[PDB]
């Protein structure tokens, strides 16, 4: 019939020029050798809690430090007064208040996170690698590339930098391994 | 017969544990001299060929070579993101990455490793650190094999390369007969997928477009044999 | 007669504000409804073959570009980031590298229709010579991109097909490396090459535009010796649905062929060697360039001095006509003369449906065309030496002096009239 | 009236075998012999300006990516190898840069100049919506273009003008990946935008086809609110040779002044910024995007919930419309609301020559465009928001109620007849 | 007052004693912490600078760090083709490539390098490893020199590098008194010479542009004014 | 007058658009990343003649190697006759036979061939680099890729190798340096 066959010719020109248009919309997507970098796993497995763990991802170091009792305590000994930046930078959460108990980290899939804490490793002030290992007059990391001092949890203090060192989003992978993206 | 593969059709989607063979065998004894440099780590893992499991890839990576950085000079984990090793020198050979189509292909990688037989009975005593092919022909031959006019009177010629692999040089999982002939078929298609992994995609993206176009080619004859009819019907 | 029906923008309120910009007036009137004979074969499908694949190309090459890194050491490795990671990848690559072969075997189909049925005869000089021209820039365009790959055929057909425009003397060596960027081949010759490779498209399609324009304000050309005899014309039906639909349905059937060769056949009509980088200490064997080149690489290496018909013996006379520069005159020349045809044809005729001499010595030249296919892809030994010489005096022949005589006693036959053939 | 003068193809020979490609009837009848009216000023030269420049960008560019290398790794070094090695070099790359400047600069007096003469009224409404069509796409261009030194600011810029396509919400974060090829910006993003950057003009070269085609066949406005009379014509010389030589002096000063610029003051318009390597762990202070976008970003960084006059409380009634999103569009509006003038304004009257009201709300006009121009690069510290909000506030304005006030009130002024104004 | 330079302006070509003087000082001070990778050493004989002899620039080349290579990695001579080393790190600094760019330019570095004082009476103990400067704009400042809102009472900020001279750190070939200021003069010119080799062609094709454009704008200005004559004589 | 001014002001209008257009076609010639290239000197000065000499250019080594009596003989007692490219590859000059009084090499700006010998280090077979340092069955270079057997002078024996080792344009600079282009 007219109308049937007419109308149906249009319709399959349309699937086809469809099917056509698709992969020169497809191909600008993310390619293969793209997709992987969105997410990076780190194995833990037995840092020797307490010195320092870093990792390369994006361009930049992602710092997995385990805590030591009195790098806790230090840091859980910290008003929100006289602290720079007090909004807890760390993206896996809102803009909480920079407290050690949601500054730390999550839990292990358990209940606990006053024992690690990954940050990015990249100084606000202009992005240089600040030095770990207990280092500054607050027993954390120094930046040497104009002189800011950051205390345990990662806050800023004493120095240029604004804030302090952001979070990443990230979360466990059951008790041996991070997820970094 | 000639000993046709898998892919070798319209069909025939990698059969996967072949792969799986000719992977074990590749970094048990092709990788001390050849590389792949044109194959991440982490396409074992991509639909297609041997989906391994993504955490033996890490292991497998982590266990390689050191590829040592672009931006900061220090030796790294060698992570999967990265490509495979080169051998590049020193009693070293090419990049086995696209070998498969830079000759059918894969016959060729068969035939190659198949065949190393000793020197025939022209010249016997053959050449100091040099080894006898049956099919490469890119290779040297004494002027004793010659004809009257430089052109070989052998099948093939002197490769580099030593024989690759004796009468059961590795075990496999599975259970299966490790004899030299279907090493050589199983590498031949792991080296196949290392050049084309996107095959079964091409095959499928191929019967998919003939039958559109087919059923487009129809209708529009269709449209064509109707508006033409009213000058076309006395005669 | 020409009936244009502009339309008179009688339709509603919309199509008459549009008397602002014309724009459907021209669409309508001309490049729709323009009346073409009845007795059209299947021999009139190809321009719109051309056209598709020519917009195909551009497409898949604007997409490309968008991962291709012109460097000698980056460009290997964004080709395979192409064929392995990007989604589409392979098929792009694949489409566009094979698409330039459609585009060239249609445009040889192009241009045989063309000289069988009389076409670059009068009064259809400029779409001839408006095709010739095209024919040369898209020649130079697939030879700038069979480079970019940077693979080892890539480098040594650069080579060559450079060291021929220093072949010639005294402003040889200049336009080489004025052309290559410096003495010989580097990355400096391939960001011209991308570039350039990357622009010439759109003067062809420029081109292609005049090329309609011309062919619509002059007449198809029929199968017969004949005009639409304007003065109403029950003959010329107009081209939108009925030659639309004709066309679209072999094109249908092609792009079928082609999707199937790319899937089952793609690296069929390449040369492997392009799959290994390059070396610029080691040439390997027969390069043989491609194959819509063969037969002007063979009609250069012809001419050696290796014949009793050898001219170049007696070219020699003045002593700065060598043999290199006679071969690049004789391909130059393979050229020149198809494009002066239409002043060489000295007949008050056209198709050779009605002129049997004249059928035969075009059967000829096809078999002398597919003969130059096969010979430049052979070594230059005995016999094939012969073999193409024979073939090149043959095109020359046939161009320069078999045409006249035609046109002088070629005309035993009874020409159509009444282009309206119910037979 | 509207005389075409074909020429009838009289000359001799030449021009009468040219009846297979008309071209030069159309060159001579139209593109040349438009009758133009006598009383046209000096702001009638500009399109001039903008087709030269046009064709000024594209060859130098055409020659710049002869030695551009599109990567990360290779940009910088490639665009310094122009600078130092190549024969021309920071002459191409300065020229390329300023007169991108030039180029926005000159379409603004060609905008404002039409703005006052009613050159968006009636019946010239094709003519507006494919400038306004242009104009996006050259935004566009010269913003891809920005990126490809691969300096500093060519990275942030960049990241903020694609995380304007993420704020909106649902369909945001996906076009922002599809854009830069990822998460973030790479490699990927720079081949996008050369090619991208390598393509558009030649779309902007057809829309100037079209919008040539467009005012031939629709009269040039002239500084009144009437037309050429049709019905000979004693008034409306043509446009070559006269108007030709006035457009072309006028260039030559121009292009004096572009040059001088070039030779002594090229890096003034620029951002040293642009000359470090780029670095994303660090951003520098003050990114000020260009001079071209000013505008734009103010609108865009002004609503903020940060005044009385604050939008933005109230547009929260709907959850979704959020304050960026408010931005965004409120940007797109500033400019489909000058796309939509000519249904705006509701007068039946042109020029305003003769409209004083007009003529005082226009210049303000003009002046919110030189605020926000000077306000985009200042902080968002007090007061400037308050005029950054007074400015956007006014352009809104004006576009939208203070036009059909106009035509509604505005008729205190004799207006001029018999187009030859011989005063 | 201001020290210009000699190519402030239309003219002044880059006068090359002051370039020599320039580079005797950052070869043998500013190049211990800094390089100038964008600059290739050949263009210490192209003309417009300091056109050097260039078996001198072939000494000083072999003379300087190993550039390994880019095919065989194996420490080379360091031919002139190359670029100017880099140093990059643990104490070092930026590139001074197009330093003279990237900020009126050379008056930064004159007025930078000249001025390290002691530190003010603000804060005299100052920093431990850093040094203050009265013109970087860029560096941390203690919370003893800044206002209520966190702004520098200061004029400059302190700055990472230390003084790089002294009073007489070296002695000129020509005969000169080299103080700090000459040097700083100096070592800005060469910097300025490093970012903008083609400043003197850049004068002489604004000149002759400048020229002949005035001269066709002269001209089609009678062209015009004889064409429109016959309709502007009236009024 | 009319014609004077008119076609005055038309050449004008031609000289500078002439004095446009030429540097974009200057711009694509050598740039100078590239002139110093072509060419390029070695500094011979006391190689302690009779090893060898070894220097990058074009990305393939070029070979400056004195000569040794031994190997002198070996090569000057060399008849055309069994010598598998009888050319003289060197482009210094022409197609000359492949003697070794022609296929040493030019004469210090003095007279003497029979002590250097600078040739191309590219084996004609697929361009592998020969081993130096008397190697080979015939007291020359071996090439390790295929087996080829170099002579003194450079000719090729015992291989698949067609040819000899070519030999560069190169011209002395007065007793120490080589000019290689
Ligand atoms: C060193 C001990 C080797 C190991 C183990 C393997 N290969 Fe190899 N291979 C080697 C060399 C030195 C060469 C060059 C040979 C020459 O004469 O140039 C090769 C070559 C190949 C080739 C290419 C053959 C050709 O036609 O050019 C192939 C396809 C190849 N080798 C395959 C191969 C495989 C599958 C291996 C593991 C089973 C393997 N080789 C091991 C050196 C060595
Ligand atoms: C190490 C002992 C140095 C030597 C010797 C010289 N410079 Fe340097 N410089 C050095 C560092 C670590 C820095 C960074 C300073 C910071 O606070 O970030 C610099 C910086 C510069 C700059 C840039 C200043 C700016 O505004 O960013 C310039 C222009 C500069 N230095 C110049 C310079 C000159 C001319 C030198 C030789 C006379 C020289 N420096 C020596 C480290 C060192
Ligand atoms: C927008 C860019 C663009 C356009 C337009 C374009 N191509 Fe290409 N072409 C490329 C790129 C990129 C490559 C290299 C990648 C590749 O080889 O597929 C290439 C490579 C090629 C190759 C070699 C293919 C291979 O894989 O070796 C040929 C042949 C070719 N082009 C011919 C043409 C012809 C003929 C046209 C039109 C007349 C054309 N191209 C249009 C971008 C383009
Ligand atoms: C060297 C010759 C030549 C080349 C190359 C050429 N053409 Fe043609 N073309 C002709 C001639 C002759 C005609 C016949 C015109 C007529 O019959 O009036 C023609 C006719 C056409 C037609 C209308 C009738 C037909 O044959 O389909 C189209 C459409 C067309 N060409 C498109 C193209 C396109 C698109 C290209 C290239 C991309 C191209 N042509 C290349 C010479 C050429
Ligand atoms: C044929 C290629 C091409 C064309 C056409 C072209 N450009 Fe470019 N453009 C380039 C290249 C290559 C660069 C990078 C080199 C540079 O920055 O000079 C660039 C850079 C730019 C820059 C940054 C300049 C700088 O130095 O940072 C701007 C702005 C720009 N283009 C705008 C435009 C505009 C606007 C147009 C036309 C409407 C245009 N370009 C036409 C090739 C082109
Ligand atoms: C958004 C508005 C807009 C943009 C952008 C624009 N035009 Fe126009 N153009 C106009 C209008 C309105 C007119 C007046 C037409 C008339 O008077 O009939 C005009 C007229 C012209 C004219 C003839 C009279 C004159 O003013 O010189 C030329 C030539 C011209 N444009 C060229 C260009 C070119 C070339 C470009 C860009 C490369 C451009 N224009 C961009 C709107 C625009
Ligand atoms: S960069 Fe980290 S403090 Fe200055
Ligand atoms: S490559 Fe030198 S002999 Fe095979």
């Amino acid at each position: 019939r007219r109308d049937f066959l007419y109308h149906a010719t249009a319709a399959t020109g349309v699937v086809v020029t469809g099917a056509a248009v698709w992969p020169l919309i497809n191909q600008m997507n993310a390619s293969a050798d793209v997709k992987a970098m969105a997410s990076i796993f780190v194995d833990v497995s037995a840092v020797e809690v307490g010195t320092q763990l870093t990792v390369k991802w994006r361009g930049k170091p992602v710092f997995i430090r385990r805590r030591d009792e009195k790098d806790i305590e230090l840091a859980r000994s910290v008003p929100l007064g006289a602290l720079r930046d007090t909004s807890a930078e760390n993206a896996n959460k809102p803009g909480a208040e920079a407290t050690d108990e949601n500054r730390t980290l999550p839990a292990f899939d358990g209940t606990n996170t006053g024992e690690w804490l990954v940050m990015l490793g990249v100084c606000t002030h202009l992005g240089c690698v600040p030095m770990g290992d207990k280092s500054g007059d607050f027993g954390g990391w120094f930046c040497p590339c104009h002189g800011s001092h950051y205390d345990s949890a990662g806050r800023i203090r004493k120095g240029p930098a604004p804030r302090n060192l952001d979070i990443p989003v990230a979360a466990f992978v059951d008790e041996t391994t991070i997820k970094l993206g | 017969p000639d000993h046709a593969f898998s892919f070798e059709g319209i069909f025939g989607k990698y059969d996967q544990a072949q792969l799986r063979r000719g992977f074990q065998v590749y970094n048990e004894v092709c990788s001390a001299c050849h590389g792949m440099k044109f194959v991440p780590i982490r396409t074992l893992a991509d639909d297609g060929g041997p989906q391994l499991d993504p955490t033996f890839v890490r292991e497998y990576a982590a266990g390689l070579d050191t590829i040592i950085d672009k931006d900061s000079g220090e030796e790294r984990d060698r992570k999967e993101t990265d490509m495979f090793p080169t051998r590049v020198g020193d009693g070293m050979g090419p990049d086995l990455s696209v070998m498969a189509k830079a000759r059918g292909g894969p016959e060729y990688i068969y035939n190659y490793v198949i065949g190393f037989e000793e020197n025939p009975e022209c010249a016997p005593e053959g050449i100091d650190g040099y080894y006898y092919n049956k099919t490469f022909q890119i290779g040297g031959v004494p002027d004793t094999c010659k004809d009257a006019a430089g052109v070989k009177i052998t099948h093939g010629s002197w490769a580099r390369m030593p024989p690759p692999l004796v009468d059961d040089q590795v075990t496999y999982e599975d259970g299966t007969p490790a004899t030299v002939d279907q090493m050589a078929q199983d590498v031949s298609a792991f080296l196949m997928w290392a050049a084309e992994p996107k095959l079964v995609a091409r095959k499928q993206m191929g019967l998919v477009a003939m039958v559109m176009l087919g059923l487009l080619s129809v209708m529009l004859y269709l449209t064509n044999k109707r508006l033409w009819a009213p000058y076309k019907g006395h005669k | 007669s020409g009936i244009p029906h502009d339309h008179y923008e009688p339709k509603t309120g919309i199509e008459k504000w549009l008397h602002d910009r014309l724009p459907i007036v021209g669409l309508v009137y001309d490049t729709i409804m323009i009346p073409t004979p009845k007795n059209l074969n299947w021999w009139w499908i190809w321009g719109i073959v051309l056209a598709f694949t020519l917009v195909l190309q551009i497409v898949t090459g604007i997409v490309l570009a968008m991962h291709y890194t012109p460097h000698v050491d980056l460009a290997f490795a964004s080709v395979e980031h192409i064929m392995r990671d990007v989604n589409g990848g392979w098929a792009m690559r694949y489409i566009h590298a094979n698409g330039a072969s459609l585009f060239f075997l249609a445009v040889y189909i192009h241009i045989f229709r063309g000289l069988y049925y009389g076409s670059y005869k009068a009064p259809r000089e400029i779409t001839w010579i408006v095709g010739m021209v095209i024919y040369l820039l898209m020649m130079g365009t697939a030879f700038m991109g069979y480079v970019l790959p940077w693979g080892q055929m890539s480098f040594w057909g650069a080579t060559v097909i450079t060291g021929l425009f220093g072949a010639i003397p005294g402003i040889g060596p200049s336009i080489q490396a004025w052309l290559l960027g410096g003495p010989a081949v580097d990355n400096a010759t391939l960001n011209r090459f991308f570039s350039l490779h990357y622009l010439l498209p759109f003067v062809i399609a420029a081109l292609v535009a005049i090329h309609i324009w011309a062919f619509h304000t002059t007449g198809n050309n029929n199968p017969t010796g004949v005009e639409v005899r304007r003065t109403a014309e029950k003959d010329t039906l107009p081209f939108w649905p009925y030659f639309v639909i004709k066309d679209l349905f072999a094109l249908a059937l092609v792009l079928l062929g082609f999707f199937a060769v790319v899937a089952y056949m793609p690296n069929y009509l390449g040369h492997p060697d392009n799959y290994v980088q390059a070396n610029p200490l080691s040439t390997p064997a027969h390069i043989v360039p491609e194959w819509y080149f063969l037969p002007f690489y063979a009609i250069l290496r012809a001419f050696a001095a290796d014949v009793w018909v050898v001219i170049l013996v007696d070219g020699l006379t003045f002593g700065i006509v060598d043999a290199k520069f006679f071969g690049v005159i004789a391909m130059f020349g393979a050229i020149a003369v198809m494009a002066l045809a239409p002043w060489l044809d000295t007949s008050k005729v056209r198709s050779g449906a009605y002129r049997p001499k004249f059928r035969m010595w075009f059967w000829f030249l096809v078999l002398d065309f597919v003969v130059l296919t096969w010979v430049g892809a052979m070594p230059t030994e005995y016999p094939y030496d012969w073999i193409s010489l024979i073939a090149s005096t043959y095109w020359f022949a046939y161009f320069l002096v078999i045409l006249p005589l035609l046109g002088a006693t070629e005309k035993p036959e009874p020409i159509p009239a009444s282009i309206e053939e119910d037979f």
